[PDB]
RNA sequence: CCGGGCACUCUAACGGGACUGCCCGCGAAAGCGGGAGGAAGGAGGGGACGACGUCUGGUCAGCAUGGCCCUUACGGCCUGGGCGACACACGUGCUACAAUGCCCACUACAAAGCGAUGCCACCCGGCAACGGGGAGCUAAUCGCAAAAAGGUGGGCCCAGUUCGGAUUGGGGUCUGCAACCCGACCCCAUGAAGCCGGAAUCGCUAGUAAUCGCGGAUCAGCCAUGCCGCGGUGAAUACG
């Protein structure tokens, strides 16, 4: 019943992150249903490419919020302590709730 | 057509709602 | 037959022919049709000389129409002019009264273009 | 078409009469991309070739098409001296399209208020020969008649 | 428009309400063209400002709902040639 | 107990279920000719049926979503195309020459900065 | 923009309608992305050096 | 909707997959044609990507920056105005001139993005804009949301018109310290020019051009018909 919301701007790190938590749960305790990608929410910035006036010829960029979900059913207190101090993320974000 | 705000099509075009384009669903 | 002023509409429809009266149309029309409980889909060609006076008496009396109406709008503007107000100047000079832009086409209120040299 | 021989757009056959020359006709009735409206017109026309005439409307169509197919035309060509007007035969592909075009254009010119009634008569008249769309077909062949002098400058 | 509203700047609204019960009425320059006019403004002479200078305007009963900057125009014209 | 195929044209995706029956067709909980009523090209959605000679041999339960009605129709077409190639896949023999076995890779081309509709370019000036 | 101008932007009070966003790199008033607080030239500039997180030039 | 499963659709990461690698023909090879493959070919379709350089190209008003120049002002604050001026002239556009069309009613099928200083279902008030109330959502989980053309049904009957809605009159809604100059929107009235446009001239080769709606950035609000994008339906035609 305890669920983790994963977000990050790079999926090369975001994937390799949720994948550690999978075995920081599976190996260390009760069942956790496999990583599900939530669709990616895209902020996009399209912009005039030069300083002055050339309205045609824009460059555009985007910023990717990728979402990845993993659910946990049954608590073990070796899971939790692994899920407390054993943290090895960087530019990833993590969230947990009991609902 | 798309310019008469007194019609469905007009309203839709301008993106508004009213007596001629009630908000209902 | 004739409604306020002279203004005889005919054939067509009743709800439609009513627009041809000045001060009236669409809404004000389908209004007076169920307010006299008259069928709008019917043609002004045929209808009871009763529901004709039903229909005339209502309209002519409900709201003000072509004669006294135009006379009022005339007087509104006269008032707006000569009071000296800015709405009134753009009536005086025949230029567009509500915002817009006169560097280019005001043509509806400006007349046809009258060209000159460069 | 500088490099290519520019291959031909190949059309999916009709649903009802099961025919290419129809869909190809249908397209030409289509204003602003509405295929629905187009066949719902053309079809409503064949309805009119029915209660009115005792023929079999597709069969008329193939005929009115053949009646409106221009046999020779006049294309411009640039030579030493002036730019000319030279008679040559129309390609099979071309008469096809030319015929298809004229039918619709003439059709839409007839005064009848509904659309399908215009294609009705025009397809009728064209088949029966008196069509305004056939007038055009002729008027072209005549042009290539009158210019038979320049007939030796063809490619 | 406004309605729960009818905004008038209070700079002058003082000197107006004041020139009613003082007993005296005379010439008042303001910058507030955003405000509305009347009822106690009537009979009073107010100088509005067009961006250039203060313009005298006589005030009467049919000037009612109108902003003050209506009777003091912002531009100069007199045609072209 | 039943036969299935997948097809999609242009953002519309089709789930096709085939069990033999009278020839009834259902489309997203609807009779075919109610949902597609009033659309001319509707009947070409199931082409390979008559092209395989199976007439009233199969019924159809079909779910479909995305795109639009008339490109959904070429989507369903690929369902019946890959379903009828499931039951006795000798039906590839004449299906593919009819073309019924390919996906239309043709989709809306995007838009380009400086253009207008993605090819259509703004009017030229010179003066 | 000028200095007194790049300042007055930040002095936000008096009638909150007047606060206008401005580039925190330039001073540039025009075309300032809410998100970055950058103007359009700087967003292109920083994004190119990588100094905009998870911001990469798109294509499709 | 519940149980249940995720099988499918999908969501999103990782691969696979076509390389003229196979057959016949040509050919000295490279390559070209042609066939069978296959979801796909002959660089599959579309991006992103722009050689040495040219235009003493553009930009000292994004920024940086040498030089020159002002210092109770060429700096600095404000109130109000102007950038919105109108005899005219040009570019880019939007809406049309109608019956493959207009209107009203019912009925369907998208994609991409946005939103808990916001998006606001739903109930009431109001013709309506909108206003009261007020639940859910840090959001594949609630909301923007109705997609529209299409479909069906009925109406208009060729008329400067149920076409077209420019101008103007009165009445209001909202934002905002404030809408005279200069806001957008709703309603009643008003209904102009316009019956496919002189010489001339633009775009587009396919899921393109037409045509139909939808989202976002900026943003209080908006003069957006603009711009960057999304999908729906979907032609014509290339002899040369
Ligand atoms: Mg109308
Ligand atoms: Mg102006
Ligand atoms: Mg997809
Ligand atoms: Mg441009
Ligand atoms: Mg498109
Ligand atoms: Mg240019
Ligand atoms: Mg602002
Ligand atoms: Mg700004
Ligand atoms: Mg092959
Ligand atoms: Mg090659
Ligand atoms: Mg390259
Ligand atoms: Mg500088
Ligand atoms: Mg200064
Ligand atoms: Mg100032
Ligand atoms: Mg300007
Ligand atoms: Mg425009
Ligand atoms: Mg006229
Ligand atoms: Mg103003
Ligand atoms: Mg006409
Ligand atoms: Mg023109
Ligand atoms: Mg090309
Ligand atoms: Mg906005
Ligand atoms: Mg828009
Ligand atoms: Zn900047």
């Amino acid at each position: 019943k305890i669920r983790i919301k994963l977000r990050g701007f790079d999926h090369k790190t975001l994937d390799a992150s949720a994948q550690k938590i999978v075995e920081a749960a599976r190996r260390s305790g009760a069942q956790v249903s496999g990583p599900i990608p939530l669709p990616t929410r895209v902020r996009r910035f399209t912009v005039i490419r030069g300083p002055f006036k050339h309205k045609d010829s824009r460059e555009h960029f985007e910023l990717r919020t990728h979402n990845r979900l993993v659910d946990i059913i049954n608590p073990n207190r070796k899971t939790i302590e692994q899920l407390m101090t054993l943290d090895l993320p960087t530019g990833v974000e993590i969230e947990i709730k009991t609902v | 057509g798309k310019g008469d705000r007194r019609t469905r099509r007009g309203k839709i075009w301008r993106g508004t709602y009213g007596k001629y384009r009630p908000r209902k669903k | 037959a004739r409604i306020a002023g002279v203004e005889i509409p005919r054939n067509k429809r009743v709800d439609v022919a009513l627009t041809y009266i000045y001060g009236i149309g669409k809404a004000r029309a389908k209004e007076a049709l169920e307010k006299t409980g008259i069928n709008p889909a019917t043609r002004v060609k045929d209808l009871t000389e009763a529901e004709v006076v039903r229909l005339r008496e209502y309209v002519e009396n409900t709201w003000k129409l072509e004669g006294e109406l135009r006379a009022e709008v005339a007087a509104n503007i006269k008032r707006l002019m000569d009071i000296g107000c800015y709405r009134g100047l753009r009536h005086r000079r025949g230029l567009p009264v509500r915002g817009q832009r006169t560097r280019t086409n005001a043509r509806t209120r400006k007349g046809p273009r009258k060209t000159v040299a460069a | 078409a500088r490099r290519r021989r520019a291959e031909v757009r190949q059309l999916q056959p009709d649903l009802v009469y099961g025919d290419v020359l129809v869909t190809a006709f249908i397209n030409k009735i289509m204003r602003d991309g509405k295929k629905n409206l187009a066949a719902r017109i053309f079809y409503d026309a064949c309805k009119i070739i029915q209660e009115k005439t005792g023929q079999e409307p597709l069969k008329v169509f193939k005929q009115a098409v053949e009646n409106v197919k221009p046999r020779m035309e006049v294309r411009s060509r640039r030579v030493g001296g002036a730019n000319y007007q030279v008679p040559m035969e129309v390609s099979p592909r071309r008469q096809q399209s030319l015929a298809l075009r004229w039918l619709v254009q003439a059709a839409n010119q007839r005064p009848e208020r509904r659309a399908a009634v215009r294609i009705a008569h025009e397809l009728m008249d064209a088949a029966e020969g008196k069509g305004g769309a056939v007038k055009k077909k002729e008027d072209v062949e005549r042009m290539a008649e009158a210019n038979r002098a320049y007939a030796h400058y063809r490619w | 428009s406004l309605k729960k509203g009818v905004f008038v700047d209070d700079h002058l609204l003082e000197k107006v309400l004041e020139l009613n019960a003082k007993g005296e009425k005379r010439l008042i320059k303001t910058w507030s063209r955003r405000s509305t006019i009347v009822p106690e403004m009537v009979g009073h002479t107010i100088a509005v400002y067009n961006g250039k200078q203060h313009v005298p305007v006589y005030i009467t009963e049919n000037m009612v709902g109108h902003k003050l900057g209506e009777f003091a125009p912002t531009r100069t014209y007199r045609g072209h040639g | 107990e039943q036969y299935y195929g997948t097809g999609r044209r242009k953002e519309a995706v089709a789930r096709v279920f085939l069990r033999p029956g009278n020839g009834k067709v259902t489309v997203n909980g609807q009779d075919f000719n109610e949902y597609f009523q009033g659309l001319v090209r509707a009947v070409a959605a199931l082409e390979p049926l008559r092209a395989v000679d199976a007439l009233g041999h199969f019924d159809a339960y079909i779910t479909v979503r995305g795109g639009g009605k008339s490109g959904q129709i070429d989507a369903i077409k690929l369902g019946i195309a890959r379903a009828l190639v499931q039951y006795n896949p000798d039906y590839r023999a004449k299906l593919k020459p009819l073309g019924f076995l390919t996906r239309d890779a043709r989709v809306v081309e995007r838009k380009k900065y400086g253009k207008h509709k993605a090819r259509r370019a703004p009017q030229y000036s010179k003066r | 923009a000028r200095k007194a101008l790049i300042e007055k932007a930040k002095r936000t009070p008096k009638f909150k309608v007047r606060a206008y966003t401005r580039c925190v790199r330039c001073g540039r008033a025009r075309s300032v992305y809410r998100f970055f607080g950058l103007c359009r030239i700087c967003l292109r500039e920083l994004a190119h050096k990588g100094q905009l997180p998870g911001v990469r030039k798109a294509s499709w």
